[PDB]
């Protein structure tokens, strides 16, 4: 469009269209739906990028859970 | 059935501008869609209610600036629907730009907008009004209900369980044969959803029907609801019945021999299965041949 | 007046003009200010007409809001308010301790750069007391003329130019050779100078 | 130190 | 081509003065989502925030002022409209009062912002409504220069000119301009010309055509009359009500027709009648010689 | 049609001078504003506006507007 | 080139016959360019028919008055100028008018020859007193434009003729401005703004089109020094453009009879334009051919209008 | 001209009224009525200035009692 | 009323000036259509034009090339009278190269095939010894004119100075209407129509241009029916 500027990945999250709080389950609750839907949003390596890099341990990134990118940052 | 709901929720006023603006985005997210012509590009919203068209109309035009159409011809192409086309042609592009549809300087958008989510519990309750009127089915498997929106896509789905768990509901989402829906199982949950939405009236008959019809103890389990089930089952051929009788007020049209013999069964026998219907026939017949013979019937009598 | 399109086309009044922006890198309290592109919390898109050493590069053109020198002072401790710390908290941004103060065009202004010419404390120049860097940077643009802007002559005539008409829709003499200036005569007898 | 407030007839008429 | 209440303002010091509404009306369109977001958006000056400027800058008045303040009619609220460069236009008419010339001179801008002080730019200040001086009574917005001159070409007697005609007799004032295109007739030679049933006889003008048994009326008397096409071409600028002038018009008479007008007539007449004025004046004095 | 709508003359046959229909209108325009601003908002004493009105148009104009039409009156306290 | 943006001419009507045109948007400029050309052309490029002179009686040059009837003789040329009349005779055609007696003589007392007409009888030319006489002759003649008394003196002298001004053009006044429309794009685009009167026998609207006409000859008059000579490129015919969403789309047909549109697929027919022209041979000599077909394939056919053989834009296939 | 408020906002809220200037601002940003202006700071500064040249000045309500302007 | 209609031809006066002579028109006719001819060839005639220039050791316009006897920003003003015809709608580029002493007319640039240098004699800069000149030329289509700023694209380079454009091959054009009173009884017109162009193409063109136009216009309001 006009806009002729991209602030970054961000905007371009797909999960910005869905339940927020799908990616934080609680109680017990389940990951499927996250899952499912990160891996139709686009952006989902420099997401999966920025989490690796900021280390957090809590919700889930890139369509990946907390343990995954553990397991994923012990190599 | 829902239509009336449909009418009781569309004849509610509406103040706040940010609940507008939602309710008009989610319409648009819907039953809308953008259909590029000349480099350009235009919108389209076909509904299938009274007017809920000039609603949509009427809240493009003032909360946003633009002009519509609203072309009556008939949204399922066989002028059976007599629903209503609305379009917008001059700057149809802004409104897809500034209602949340398209953005990003790309695609157009999968789910629910941004704006719309992650709002005051009032915008999710205007994204409702406007998902349930785009689409919806007021379902009664059995004596308790089911509400149902089928949302044009996964991430539809699941914004609208999102924005539902805020409102303090259950609900569910689910698939089938590739097109997904939104389900709200629990006959109190349903009560209270749509007496968020706006309507109380249709909340009054839903509730007092229900809960009349509900309170009918068959010991629950399998063989005693199950029973149930075949005797529910029993009942929508009763209303298949009624079917048949408004056959019978076109008369039918002079039917040959196999159909008025299945009718007949299935009339006399109000409460055998189809199967054991079959198993009357002087030629055993199957469940297959009486479930045909429904069908064609139906068919027949669809005038 | 009115004019022709053509005095725009050929540039017949068009000149250039010239202006120049100083900035110096002084000492403080809290440290010494620094002439660098390294700027706190700038988006990089900016930073990419500086050079090495933060100082616009010649030839690129600036528009108002652009920074012609990067510039960083010191500012010590400082409490922040609870909502700003939230925020930095959520998006995890350090606090750098140093602001920007560096030089960008004024607005409404706009131009090529020409040259920069900078002169350091450290390698013999005679700056004031306190003053370790200063630099200075031109900035030139050509303008054309344009409704509002006063011409006249040399017989006390002025005005300011209200319209800029094409060449075809111009009173052309039998030969096809439009006029480039259309005079009020009103202005001539009352005003007592048949000179012009 | 006026009050302005519409007449009962244009009340209605909305 | 401005109208009595209008003014032009550039795009740019119209951005700059109204940036709270503008930065709001986009906030509310959803071309931003918040406050932070418009006005980094304004300041970068996009393309929509000008189309939003030119919608949110209608119907709200402006103050415009000329040191030195002589006198009230110095400060004098127009609408406001955006124009494509640097300078303010300024309506040729309310040149006089504000004692402005276009030789480099300069006007300031203010905005009123309440309820209060737009009803009263609007009502009180407005720039239509202040024809007459305070100090005598007397109109100071009027033809001034370039509109006499054209006004008085157009209704003057063909003393030296190459008048020619002279004594044609026309059915109406379209067959006169027809002849008139045509290199037949003069702007200001005497020819007999029959107006229709909505004209005004001229002031005077006591006998109609001498008669026996059936009488004419004030008006629906369709009359012919002696006088130039000029004259008539002047006169379809007057209201409908207004008797016909058919005398030469300098800048005295003028004057007394508009102290007339502005005495007879509601404001918004008295004001289309001087822009209709204004235009004719310019055309004629441009056509003029 | 713009700000010379209505006219003067047509406005001034509703009060008597102008210097009480400015406070008139002003007070007229005031309430519109709030009860535009606090339309969502639990319900308010404010009412209007009682004539038709376009997608962003200015309350001032509208309290004129009704003024003219005849549709509002003014008291002495 | 490509104009980029095509104008648009819009009428609007003010009266029986005054009517209000606007043009737009023209391109900067262009609105001075084609306003004076259709003001001179709508005023001096039509033809028409009107009175060249009258014979009022065995007497008369007694301007005075002209005895037995109330008015003058100034007065009775200008009714006489305000009559409207059509003509199909090249030559000059003389009509009489004989009324007699007290009362009222008006245009429906005339008795025109054949081959002319009179399109207002109800004109007034003149009231007659004291039992009075009323024998007149006009000469009825056609031309363009307005022609006066002057250029129809006639050296041959006659006793009773009396030459009037003719207004032979049916626009009787038009006028037009320009002014900036632009907001969206940038400005100094031009609107044209054309108000044209004529008289009782044309409307606006067809001495707009004879205008446009005449002009379009003139200009093409000078376009034919070189056809091949690029100039500033409209497009988008409105009538083509308009109909390319139905008579050159690729596919066949969107809702009709099963059966004959799988008949149609594999014999020959792609698109609807393939089909819509040379359609009886074509669908006669192959082997597919249907009787009552032809019900499927020409009154169902017309989604917006279309009979077959016709012939069909696009003829290059876009593949 | 006889326009009261319009001068009243020329004068105070537009130059002197310290806490009206935000005031307006956020009121305009958040479409609602403009605030009523309050007292300028140039009075204060006046006020401040004669008193220390030793001259009482004070305002006085209806009643006969300071107000002391803060 | 005249049966005849209008007809036009040509004279040639030169190489690129022409006198076309329509007649008979109706009287007060022939300035209208002069005046129309007129503006349509003066504003909206096709034609080709230099839109920006990069020279291999120069930044931006306010400075100097070393050996060359003028300012980059009068080479710019040089190349402006510079009259080309393109027959790409993309944007063309040709090359100029010169090394030594001498005038660099515009004779000496290399242009590719289908666009033309139509004045091989206009002087664009004077070279001692010790300098050399190597510059590139964009050429693009187009109509008017069309400043710098309009010329500028987006995200240009550091080398890349945009230019002025006049896309018009025109040069002057007049007319004349002769009332002929040619004896038929009637008075009417005779127009001229004296067209000069810039050595680009012949008014004939121009003319046919100018016509293709005008009656594409006017198409318009004849279908009003
Ligand atoms: S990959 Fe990251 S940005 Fe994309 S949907 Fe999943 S959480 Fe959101
Ligand atoms: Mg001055
Ligand atoms: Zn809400």
């Amino acid at each position: 469009e006009d806009a002729d500027e991209e602030l970054g990945w961000q905007e371009r999250a797909l999960c910005a269209q869905t339940d927020p709080e799908s990616f934080f389950p609680e109680k017990g609750g389940s990951t499927r739906e996250a899952k499912k839907v990160c891996l139709a949003c686009e952006v989902r390596s420099e997401c999966l990028e920025y989490a690796l890099q900021n280390d957090e341990r809590f919700g889930i990134w890139g369509g990946l859970s907390e343990r995954e990118r553990r397991r994923l940052k012990k190599a | 059935m829902t239509a009336a709901v449909k009418d009781e929720i569309s004849r509610l006023p509406v103040t706040r501008t940010c609940c507008r603006k939602a309710e008009v985005s989610s319409i648009l997210r819907f039953a809308g869609g953008l259909h590029l012509v000349s480099g350009r590009i235009v919108i389209e919203a076909e509904l299938d209610t009274a007017m809920a068209a000039r609603r949509l109309k009427r809240d493009i035009l003032e909360i946003f600036g633009h002009s519509s159409e609203l072309i009556v011809m008939a949204p399922g192409g066989l002028r059976r629907g007599s629903r209503f086309v609305v379009r917008v042609v001059a700057g149809g592009d802004q409104l897809a730009r500034q209602t949340g549809l398209v953005d990003g300087r790309g695609r157009p958008i999968r789910g629910l907008p941004p704006q719309v989510v992650s709002g005051a519990t009032c915008d999710a309750e205007a994204a409702w009004r406007g998902a349930f009127l785009a689409h919806g089915s007021l379902t009664e498997p059995g004596r308790s209900s089911s509400l149902e929106v089928t949302c044009p896509g996964p991430e539809a789905a699941l914004a609208l369980v999102g924005a539902a768990r805020r409102l303090s509901i259950a609900a569910k989402a689910r698939e089938v044969r590739g097109v997904d829906r939104v389900v709200v199982r629990d006959g109190d949950a349903i009560g209270a959803l749509l007496t968020r939405l706006g309507a109380h009236e249709s909340v009054l008959a839903w509730e007092e029907r229900r809960m009349r019809r509900e309170v009918r103890a068959t010991a629950n389990r399998l063989a005693n609801f199950d029973d149930a089930n075949l005797r529910r089952s029993a009942r929508a051929a009763v209303a298949a019945g009624a079917r048949v009788q408004r056959a019978l007020e076109i008369l039918g049209e002079e039917v040959p021999e196999h159909l008025a013999a299945a009718g007949r069964l299935r009339m006399e026998h109000k409460q055998a299965s189809l199967e054991e219907l079959g198993a009357l026939a002087d030629p055993p017949l199957t469940k297959d041949a009486v479930a045909g013979r429904i069908r064609r019937l139906l068919a027949m009598a669809d005038k | 007046i009115i004019l022709s399109q053509r005095l725009v086309q050929d540039d017949v009044l068009s000149s250039i003009h010239i202006e120049e922006h100083e900035v110096d890198a002084r000492d403080t309290k809290l440290g010494p200010e620094e002439i660098t592109r390294d700027i706190p919390n700038v988006s990089e898109e900016v930073l990419a007409d500086l050079d090495e050493r933060g100082i616009i590069r010649i030839g690129a053109e600036v528009v108002a809001g652009d920074i012609l020198v990067g510039k960083v002072t010191p500012k010590g401790e400082t409490e922040l308010t609870p909502e700003e710390r939230l925020l930095r908290a959520i998006f995890g941004e350090k606090a750098r301790e140093v602001r920007d103060t560096s030089l960008k065009v004024p607005h409404g202004e706009i131009g090529k750069i020409i040259g920069v010419r900078v002169f350091d404390r450290e390698e013999g120049d005679e700056l004031p007391p306190g003053v370790n860097q200063l630099v200075r940077v031109y900035v030139a643009q050509k303008r054309k003329i344009t409704d509002g802007d006063k011409l006249a002559g040399r017989h006390g005539n002025k005005g300011v130019i209200s319209k800029i008409l094409p060449i075809e829709d111009m009173p052309f003499l039998e030969d096809g050779t439009p006029v480039d200036i259309i005079l009020n005569p009103l202005g001539v007898p009352s005003r007592m100078n048949p000179g012009q | 130190n006026i009050r302005v407030e519409p007449t009962e007839e244009a009340k209605a008429a909305m | 081509q401005l109208k009595l209440h209008q003014c032009g303002l550039p795009k740019a010091m119209a951005l700059e003065l109204f940036k709270p509404f503008v930065m709001k009306r986009l906030v509310d369109l959803n071309h931003a989502q918040n406050i932070k977001s418009a006005k980094r958006m304004v300041e970068r000056g996009r393309t929509v925030v000008y189309d939003v400027l030119e919608e949110v800058i209608a119907e709200h008045p402006v103050l415009l002022n000329r040191a030195p303040t002589l006198h009230r009619l110095g400060i004098q609220a127009f609408e406001p409209q955006l124009v494509e460069g640097k300078a303010i236009q300024i309506h040729p008419l309310v040149c006089t009062a504000f004692n402005a010339d276009f030789d480099g001179d300069q006007m300031a801008v203010h905005l009123p912002l309440s309820a209060e002080a737009q009803a009263e730019a609007r009502i009180l200040m407005l720039s239509s409504n202040n024809i007459l001086k305070p100090a005598d009574g007397r109109p100071v917005t009027m033809p001034t220069q370039d509109m006499v001159l054209g006004l008085f070409f157009l209704t003057t007697d063909g003393e030296l000119r190459d008048t020619k005609g002279e004594g044609r007799a026309f059915g109406s004032t379209a067959e006169a301009i027809m002849a008139f295109d045509a290199g037949e007739l003069a702007l200001q030679s005497q020819i007999d010309i029959r107006f229709p049933v909505g004209t005004v006889a001229p002031r005077g003008w006591v006998p109609p055509v001498t008669e026996e048994g059936e009488p004419e009326w004030q008006q629906g008397d369709s009359f012919r009359l002696r006088t130039s096409l000029g004259r008539a071409l002047f006169n379809e600028l007057l209201p409908e009500d207004y008797p016909f002038v058919d005398y030469s018009v300098g800048k005295k008479q003028l004057s007394e027709i508009v102290n007339d007008l502005a005495e007879r007539y509601p404001k918004v007449i008295v004001a289309a009648t001087l822009d209709n004025l204004k235009a004719a004046g310019f055309y004629w004095a441009t056509r003029s010689g | 049609e713009g700000i010379i709508n209505p006219p003067i003359d047509e406005l001034l046959e509703a009060t008597d001078s102008k210097y009480s229909l400015v406070i008139y209108a002003a007070k007229r325009a005031r309430q519109i504003n709030a009860y535009y601003s606090q339309l969502g908002e639990g319900l308010l004493e404010y009412v209007g506006p009682l004539v038709d009105t376009h997608v962003h148009e200015k309350p001032l104009s509208i309290a004129l507007r009704e003024i003219n039409a005849g549709l509002l009156t003014s008291e002495a306290i | 080139m490509l104009i980029a943006q095509r104008p648009s001419l819009t009428e609007e009507v003010v009266d029986e016959f005054r009517s209000r045109f606007v043009i737009e948007p023209l391109e900067p400029g262009f609105g001075y360019t084609l306003g004076n050309s259709l003001r001179r052309t709508l005023l001096s490029s039509i033809p028409g028919a009107a009175v060249t002179s009258i014979r009022i009686d065995g007497v008369l040059h007694e301007f005075t008055t002209v005895p037995g009837v109330k008015e003058d003789v100034t007065d009775l040329i200008l009714n006489i100028k305000q009559l409207v009349v059509s003509s199909e005779h090249d030559e000059p055609v003389v009509m009489y008018l004989r009324k007699q007696g007290p009362g009222l003589v008006t245009a429906a007392d005339i008795a025109p020859p054949a081959g002319v007409e009179v399109h207002n009888p109800d004109l007034v030319l003149a009231t007659l007193n004291g039992k009075g006489k009323l024998e007149m002759e006009l000469t009825v003649e056609r031309g363009r434009g307005y022609v006066s008394a002057v250029q129809n003196k006639q050296v041959g002298q006659e006793i009773g003729r009396i030459p009037v001004d003719s207004i032979y053009s049916p626009v009787l006044k038009v006028t037009y401005k320009v002014e900036a429309t632009r907001v969206e794009q940038r400005t100094d685009f031009d609107k044209l703004i054309v108000d044209v009167e004529t008289k009782q026998a044309m409307r606006p609207r067809d001495a707009m089109a004879s205008a446009g006409k005449t002009l379009v000859e003139l200009f093409g008059l000078a376009r034919e020094l070189n056809i091949d000579a690029e100039g500033i490129d409209m497009g988008p015919s409105p009538t083509d453009a308009a109909l390319a969403a139905d008579l050159a789309l690729p596919i066949e047909e969107l809702e009709l009879t099963v059966r004959s549109y799988n008949c149609l697929k594999r014999e020959g027919i792609h698109s609807v334009g393939e089909l819509v022209a040379r359609s009886e041979a074509d669908l006669l000599d192959i082997r597919n051919f249907g009787a009552k077909s032809i019900d499927e394939v020409k009154a169902k056919l017309a989604g917006m209008g279309l009979a077959l053989k016709d012939s069909p834009p696009g003829f290059d296939p876009t593949a | 001209y006889g326009a009261a408020y319009a001068l009243q906002e020329l004068l105070t809220i537009k130059s002197d009224d310290v806490t009206g200037r935000v005031k307006v601002y956020e009121a305009i940003v958040k479409g609602e009525n403009i605030p009523e202006p309050g007292i300028p700071e140039s009075f204060k500064v006046l006020i401040k200035e004669m008193q220390s040249l030793c001259l009482n000045v004070e305002v006085l309500s209806s009643d006969g009692m300071s107000i002391e302007m803060r």
